[PDB]
RNA sequence: GUCCCUACUGAUGAACUCGUCGCAAUGGUAAUUCAGCUUAGUACGAGAGGAACCGCUGAUUCAGAUAAUUGGUUUUUGCGGUUGUCCGACCGGGCAGUGCCGCGAAGCUACCAUCUGCUGGAUAAUGGCUGAACGCCUCUAAGUCAGAAUCCAUGCCAG
C-alpha cells in the first residue's frame, strides 16, 4: 500500500481497470464478466473446467 | 452518405472545418442542408446549447 | 445445483419439485411433494407413517452404521477446485455406491432371515 | 413510450441487424450448409437439353 | 378477443403449413428452411444463465422445455415455381425414385384395400429411358424457376405411433442460383436429412402447429368475457398458430445414449422420463429441445422453420449452458431420475428374493 | 418519487387492497390494513394486490396511539401465499406481515421481528441492514 | 483514505461490500463502477471476490470476517462456496454456519483481534466464531440496538458507532475492545452505519451522501490519511462539528 | 289504461373422377404503458439541484398459446380411516339418490403456473435544397430532401 501509486483519470499509462475493459468489450449491460479470471488454483489450466455436481 | 460525386475532406486551413466541394450544386447543397439537419438538439435550450455544424460559406472551387 | 432431502419422507428433493415452507423461527421445511406437505400441516409424525425414511430407521428397516453412509455428509468447509480429487472421488461414489448395494442386500437378507 | 413500429426503433433494430447478429447468423449458416452438402454428396430433343412440351382460357375463341 | 385472429374457425388442415419462407438471395449458401417433428412432451432444466445486466445473471434458473421427437425426413421430390402478375405458380415438380409406403399411405386413404399403384408408371419413367424427359423437367425448373422446394416426409414407422401414414410438405431452398437449388436437391433425392443438420443448438425458430381443440365453447372461454366484433359462442380451439422466437437449446442425437447428461451431471441417461412420456412413448430418434410452450398435443405434426427476419435481441445470440434435465416419471409425483437411482434409494423388495 | 421498486421479477401477489397483515418491526404497530398499493395497473373490476417487496399504503389497525393517526407506507416483507423464486422454488411463509417505511424507504423503527423476505431485503437495503433472518 | 461510492446508485455501501484486511468482497451486478473504485482504492494489494451469496446482492449484510476467516450463512451453496475458496488464498479459512440468525453482517462486527455478536447466537455458533475469526467473543448491544453489524463499523484502528450512544457505554465498549471509539454518523445523518460503510485499517468506502464533516470525523477515527487521530476530532475539529451536527 | 324468416357466430355439404402438394383475389389485422442499469452525479448550474441519444434488463395492460413444475378440482368412487344399520360372528361386503373424513394420479384449470408477441415504403404538422413569380427576396410555382405512436402493406388469421 505504501509501495502504490495514487490513481488519477488523467495520467496516460494509468492502470487497466474494469470500467475500461468493460467499455472496450461492450458496455454495462453486454460485458460478460469470467469469474473464473482470478481463480488461484494448483494448476493454472484448471480453470474453466466444468465441476461435476451430480452422479 | 454523401451524394454520388460530391467529395468531403476535413481541410487543414481553418479549425473544426469541412469541405463539401463537387460538380452538381443541388447535391452538394443537399448534403450540406443533411449534415446541419442531423446534428440538431432537441429538447435544450437554443439560446443556451450552442454546438452543431453550419455552412459557413458558399461558393466555387476555381 | 443440489440434491435436498425431504424433511418428511427422505426422499430425493430435486430442483422444482415441492414447496418450502419458511417458519416464523427461522427456520426452512423443504417437502418434495403435496402428500409430505399436506401431512406436516396437518401435523403427523413422519417418526409413526410407516412410509417414511424416519419411521423406517426408527424401526430398524434400514442399515444406518456403515462406513457406507460415513462416508458422505454436509460439507460446510470448501475444498480447492482439483481434478484428480474430483475424478477419483467420481470413482469412489461407484465404488461406494455397489458396495453399499450389497450391503444392504445382506442386511435385507438377515432381517428375511 | 416508444412504438415498435417507430422509425428510430426500426433504425436501431437494422443497425444490430446488420452489426451482430448479421455476422452470427452468417456463421451458422456456413456451418450448416457444410453438413447439407456433406450429406447431399454422400441429340437434345431425344436427351432433355431441349425443353420441349409435356405430353377456361386466355383468349376469345374463333 | 383480437380481431386479427377471426374468422375464429377450425383449421382445414392437420399439417399447418408454413404460408411464408423468408427471402431468399443467391448470396448466401445452399440450406433448407424448414423441418417436422412429433411433440413427444416437456421437462424441467437447470440454465446457468449469462445474461448480462439481469438479475439471473451468473446464476441458475430453472426453465420449461419442450421435446420434438425428429426422425430423420427422407427427399422424394423437387418442385419448381415461377412468378406470375396473379403470384407464384407451381410449373412442375419431379420425384423421386422407389417412394415410401409410409409416402404412398399419404397419397392413398383406404391402403389396405388398394392395389397400392402409386408412382409405378413414374418409376417406370425413370426406367425405361424417359429420363429424356426427367432430366427436361429438372432443366425446365432450372430455366424458369424463381424460387425452388424440396418434397420431404417423415418417417412414422420410427416414430412411437399407431399411425402408419407420413407427412409431405415442401421445405424451400434459400442461398444460391436456381441452378444450385436443382442439383442440390437432385442429389439430396433417396437421402435421409437430419434436424442437426438443418437446424442446430442456441437458434431460435418458428413453430407451426394446430392448437388443441374443445369444441363448442361459450364466449366466457372463448374470448374471455366477464357483428363479427361482438362475443359469439362457437368453435374454441383446433387453431393454426404459428408461434414465433422459441430458442433451440438443444439437439440429442438419440443413437448417443446420455442424451440428457450434461457436463455437470455426469449420469449416462436419455431424454425419456423414467417410465415413459405420458400418451407419447419412448424417444430414441433425434430430438429438439426449445424453450417455452408450443402450439399443439402431444403426438401432434409439427412445423419448424427458420426465423423470417434476422434477429434484433441478445437472447437470440446467447449460448446455452445446461446443468441437468429432469427424467423422473410424469405419471405422478416423480421423484427419482433412473430405475437404478430408485432401486438404490428405497433398497431390495419382497419380488426381488422371490425371483432372485 | 413514487415508491414503485424497479428491477423487480413476477411472483404471485398474495395480500390484496384492503387487506390485514402483522408488523415486523419494534415501531409499536401490531397490524396494518394495506388501503393501496404502489405501481397498480387500474383495470376494471380488479382489486390491486402486492407481493413481497411492493410498496403499500396502510392504516395501523391496533398498535401504538401515534401509529394509528396517518396512513403510513409499508413494505410487506412476508407473504403467506405461496410464489415461485427463479431457481425454481415455489415457495411461502406462515403469515404475512410488514415494516413501516418512509417514502424514501427508511424504516421508523430500529428491529425486524421475524425473517425477512428475500425479495424485500434485496430491493430495500435499510430492510436488509435491519434484518436478522433472511430466507 | 476514505473515498465516497455507490454500488448501484445506493449509498449504503456495506450493504453490498465487506471488505477486511486480507480480501474484499463486491456484490456481482450489470456494471463494473462499483468493483472498479474498490479496485483502484486496492490495486491488487488484496484479492477482490466478485461473490453472491443465497442469490442476493446483500453479500455485505450477509458475511462477516477478518483477515483469518469467512462466515457465510447455511443458505450459501456449495457453488458460491467453492468460488469464493478459489478466489481466496488458502490462508483464510472458509466456513457455512447453520445459525438462525442468517444475516452474518448484521449479527457480527469483528476486527482482527476481538468480535461482538448478537446476543442470541447460539453457543456452537460463539466457538466456531472465536475458532475462525481466531477473536475473543463478546455480547452486547450497542445504543440498545441489537444488531451490532448494522450499528457499528469496527477496523483495528478504532471504531464508530452510533450516533445515539451513551457516554458511558462507548467507554465500556472502547475499554473491551482496545480502539478509539466516536459517536458519529453517514451518509447525511443515517445511523445505520455498518450498513453505510465498510473499513479496514487503511481504506474506507462510504457513500456518496457522506458529508464533509462527518468523512474527515471517519478518517480520524480509522486514522485514515496522513495524521488522522482520533483526538483531532476533539481539538481542531469542534467547531466544525457543533456548527454542523447542532 | 292493446315461434318462424332474417343478420351475426361457428359446423356439414351436391355437381367439376378420387387424392396429394400448393398459389393468393378478397376480407380481417395488434401490440401498449411504465420502470430500473449505463450514459452520469455527466452536460447545465452561484447554490439547491440535475437530464438526454446509443446500449442493456425487467414490469403493467392486451393478445395467442401451453401444462415440466406449483396450487386448486375428484365418479380413478384408487386406497386407507370412520358413523348408523344389515348380511348369525371373522373375513368380505350392501344401504345412507357419491354417508363422513384424509391423501389422491390422469384430465381440466389458474398473470394462483409457464412461454411467445415480428418491418418496409409513403405521409401530416414542421424543418430544408435548388429556384422563378417580383433584376432584392422566397421550402414552391416546375423539381426535390427529411420527418408523428399517422396511412398502405409484409410478418399474422381465413381462403
Ligand atoms: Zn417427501
Amino acid at each position: 500500500v505504501k509501495n502504490l501509486k495514487k490513481y488519477d483519470k488523467n495520467d496516460p499509462n494509468r492502470r487497466v481497470l474494469a470500467r475500461d475493459i468493460e467499455e472496450a468489450n461492450g458496455g454495462a449491460g453486454v460485458f460478460n464478466v469470467d469469474l473464473r479470471k482470478d481463480w488461484i488454483l494448483e494448476n493454472p489450466e484448471w480453470k474453466y473446467d466444468k465441476i461435476p455436481e451430480i452422479f | 452518405v454523401m451524394a454520388p460525386g460530391v467529395e468531403v475532406e476535413i481541410s487543414k486551413a481553418q479549425k473544426d472545418e469541412l469541405i463539401l466541394s463537387g460538380n452538381s450544386l443541388e447535391a452538394v447543397s443537399q448534403s450540406a442542408a443533411d449534415i446541419q439537419q442531423i446534428c440538431k438538439v432537441r429538447n435544450k435550450d437554443i439560446r443556451k446549447f450552442l454546438d452543431g455544424i453550419y455552412v459557413s460559406e458558399k461558393g466555387n472551387i476555381v | 445445483m443440489r440434491i435436498e432431502n425431504c424433511f418428511f419422507c427422505g426422499r430425493p428433493a430435486w430442483p422444482s419439485k415441492g414447496i418450502t415452507f419458511m417458519r416464523n423461527d427461522g427456520k426452512a421445511f423443504r417437502f418434495c411433494r403435496s402428500k409430505c406437505h399436506k401431512n406436516f400441516k396437518m401435523k403427523r409424525n413422519p417418526r409413526k407413517l410407516k412410509w417414511t425414511k424416519a419411521y423406517r430407521k426408527n424401526a430398524g428397516k434400514e442399515m444406518v452404521v456403515d462406513s457406507t453412509l460415513q462416508f458422505a455428509a454436509r460439507r460446510n468447509v470448501p475444498v480447492r477446485y482439483n481434478r484428480e480429487l474430483w475424478q477419483k472421488t467420481l470413482k469412489a461414489m461407484e465404488r461406494i455406491s455397489e458396495i453399499r448395494a450389497r450391503r444392504e442386500r445382506v442386511f435385507y437378507k438377515k432381517r428375511m432371515a | 413510450a416508444k412504438s415498435a413500429r417507430a422509425s428510430r426503433i426500426k433504425e436501431n433494430h437494422q443497425r444490430f441487424k446488420k452489426n451482430i447478429a448479421g455476422p452470427v447468423e452468417a456463421a451458422r449458416l456456413e456451418r450448416l450448409s457444410a453438413k447439407l452438402m456433406a450429406i447431399a454428396q454422400a441429340s437434345g430433343v431425344k436427351s432433355g437439353k431441349s425443353i420441349g412440351r409435356k405430353d377456361s382460357s386466355i383468349v376469345f375463341p374463333m | 378477443g383480437s380481431l386479427a385472429f377471426l374468422p375464429r374457425k377450425r383449421a382445414a388442415r392437420h399439417r399447418g403449413r408454413v404460408k411464408s419462407f423468408p427471402k431468399d438471395d443467391p448470396k448466401k449458401p445452399v440450406h433448407l428452411t424448414a423441418a417436422m417433428g412429433y411433440k413427444a412432451g416437456m421437462t424441467t432444466i437447470v440454465r446457468d444463465l449469462d445474461r448480462p445486466g439481469a438479475k439471473a445473471h451468473k446464476k441458475e434458473v430453472v426453465e420449461a422445455v419442450t421435446i420434438i421427437d425428429c426422425p430423420p425426413m427422407v427427399v422424394v421430390g423437387l418442385v419448381g415455381y415461377i412468378e406470375t402478375p396473379r403470384g407464384l405458380r407451381s410449373l412442375t415438380t419431379v420425384w423421386a425414385e422407389h417412394l415410401s409406403d409410409e409416402v404412398k399411405r399419404r397419397f392413398y386413404k383406404n391402403w389396405y384395400k388398394s392395389k397400392k399403384k402409386a408412382f409405378t408408371k413414374y418409376a417406370k419413367k425413370y426406367a425405361e429411358n424417359n429420363g429424356a424427359s426427367i432430366t427436361r423437367e429438372l432443366e425446365r425448373i432450372k430455366k424458369y424457376c424463381t424460387v425452388v422446394r424440396v418434397l420431404a416426409h417423415t418417417q412414422i414407422r420410427k416414430t412411437p405411433l399407431k399411425q402408419k401414414k407420413a407427412h409431405l410438405m415442401e421445405i424451400q431452398i434459400n442461398g444460391g442460383s436456381v441452378a444450385d437449388k436443382v442439383e442440390f436437391g437432385r442429389s439430396l433425392f433417396e437421402k435421409p436429412v437430419t434436424i442437426d443438420t438443418i437446424f442446430e443448438k442456441d437458434e431460435m425458430i418458428d413453430v407451426i402447429a394446430v392448437t388443441k381443440g374443445h369444441g363448442f365453447v361459450g364466449v366466457t372461454a372463448r374470448w374471455g368475457t366477464k357483428q363479427w366484433t361482438v362475443a359469439r359462442a362457437g368453435q374454441m380451439g383446433y387453431h393454426h398458430r404459428t408461434s414465433v422466437n422459441h430458442k433451440i437449446y438443444r439437439i440429442g442425437k438419440g443413437d448417443d445414449e446420455a442424451n440428457a447428461s450434461t457436463e455437470t451431471d455426469l449420469t449416462k441417461k436419455k431424454i425419456t422420463p423414467m417410465g415413459g412420456f405420458v400418451r407419447y412413448g419412448e424417444v430414441n430418434n433425434d430430438y429438439v429441445m426449445i424453450k417455452g410452450s408450443v402450439p399443439g398435443v402431444k403426438k401432434r405434426i409439427m412445423t419448424l422453420r427458420k426465423s423470417l427476419f434476422t434477429h434484433t435481441s441478445r437472447k437470440a445470440l446467447e449460448k446455452v449452458e445446461l446443468k441437468w434435465i429432469d427424467t423422473s416419471s410424469e405419471f405422478g409425483h416423480g421423484a427419482f431420475q433412473t430405475a437404478a437411482e430408485k432401486k438404490q434409494f428405497m433398497g431390495t423388495l419382497k419380488k426381488d428374493l422371490q425371483t432372485s | 418519487k413514487r415508491g414503485a421498486p424497479g428491477g423487480k421479477l413476477k411472483m404471485t401477489l398474495g395480500l390484496p387492497v384492503g387487506a390485514i397483515m402483522n408488523c415486523a418491526d419494534n415501531s409499536g404497530a401490531r397490524n396494518l390494513y394495506i388501503i393501496a398499493v404502489k405501481g397498480a395497473g387500474a383495470r376494471l373490476n380488479r382489486l390491486p394486490a402486492g407481493g413481497v417487496g411492493d410498496m403499500v399504503m396502510a392504516t395501523v389497525k391496533k398498535g401504538k396511539p401515534e401509529l394509528r393517526k396517518k396512513v403510513h407506507p409499508a413494505v410487506i416483507v412476508r407473504q403467506a401465499k405461496p410464489w415461485k423464486r427463479f431457481d425454481g422454488v415455489f415457495l411461502y411463509f406462515e403469515d404475512n406481515a410488514g415494516v413501516i417505511v418512509n417514502p424514501k424507504g427508511e424504516m421508523k423503527g430500529s428491529a425486524i421481528t421475524g425473517p425477512v423476505g428475500k425479495e424485500a431485503a434485496e430491493l430495500w437495503p435499510r430492510i436488509a441492514s435491519n434484518a436478522g433472518v433472511v430466507m | 483514505m476514505a473515498v465516497r461510492a455507490q454500488f448501484e446508485n445506493s449509498n449504503e455501501v456495506g450493504v453490498f461490500a465487506t471488505l477486511t484486511n486480507s480480501y474484499c468482497l463486491v456484490a456481482l451486478g450489470a456494471s463494473e463502477n462499483f468493483y472498479s473504485v474498490f479496485e483502484a482504492e486496492l490495486q491488487d494489494v488484496i484479492p477482490i471476490c466478485r461473490t453472491t451469496i443465497a442469490g442476493t446482492r446483500i453479500i455485505g449484510r450477509l458475511t462477516a470476517g477478518n483477515r483469518k476467516g469467512l462466515l457465510v450463512p447455511t443458505t450459501t451453496t456449495d457453488q458460491e462456496l467453492q468460488h469464493l475458496r478459489n478466489s481466496l488464498p488458502d490462508d483464510i479459512r472458509i466456513q457455512r454456519i447453520e445459525e438462525r440468525l442468517s444475516a452474518l453482517g448484521n449479527v457480527i462486527v469483528c476486527n482482527d483481534h476481538t468480535a461482538l455478536i448478537h446476543p442470541d447466537l447460539e453457543r456452537e455458533t460463539e466457538e466456531i466464531i472465536a475458532d475462525v475469526l481466531g477473536v475473543e467473543v463478546f455480547r452486547q448491544t450497542i445504543a440498545d440496538h441489537v444488531l451490532v453489524g448494522s450499528y457499528m463499523a469496527l477496523s483495528n484502528q478504532g471504531g464508530l458507532v452510533h450516533p445515539k450512544t451513551s457516554i458511558q457505554d462507548q467507554d465500556e465498549l472502547s475499554s473491551l475492545l482496545g480502539v478509539p471509539l466516536v459517536a458519529g454518523s453517514v451518509n447525511r445523518g443515517s445511523n445505520v452505519i455498518g450498513g453505510g460503510m465498510v473499513v479496514n485499517d487503511w481504506l474506507a468506502v462510504t457513500g456518496l451522501d457522506t458529508t464533509a464533516p462527518e468523512l474527515s470525523v471517519i478518517e480520524s477515527v480509522f486514522r485514515l490519511g496522513e495524521g488522522a487521530g482520533p483526538g483531532a476530532i476533539n481539538t481542531s475539529m469542534k467547531n466544525t462539528i457543533v456548527e454542523s451536527f447542532y
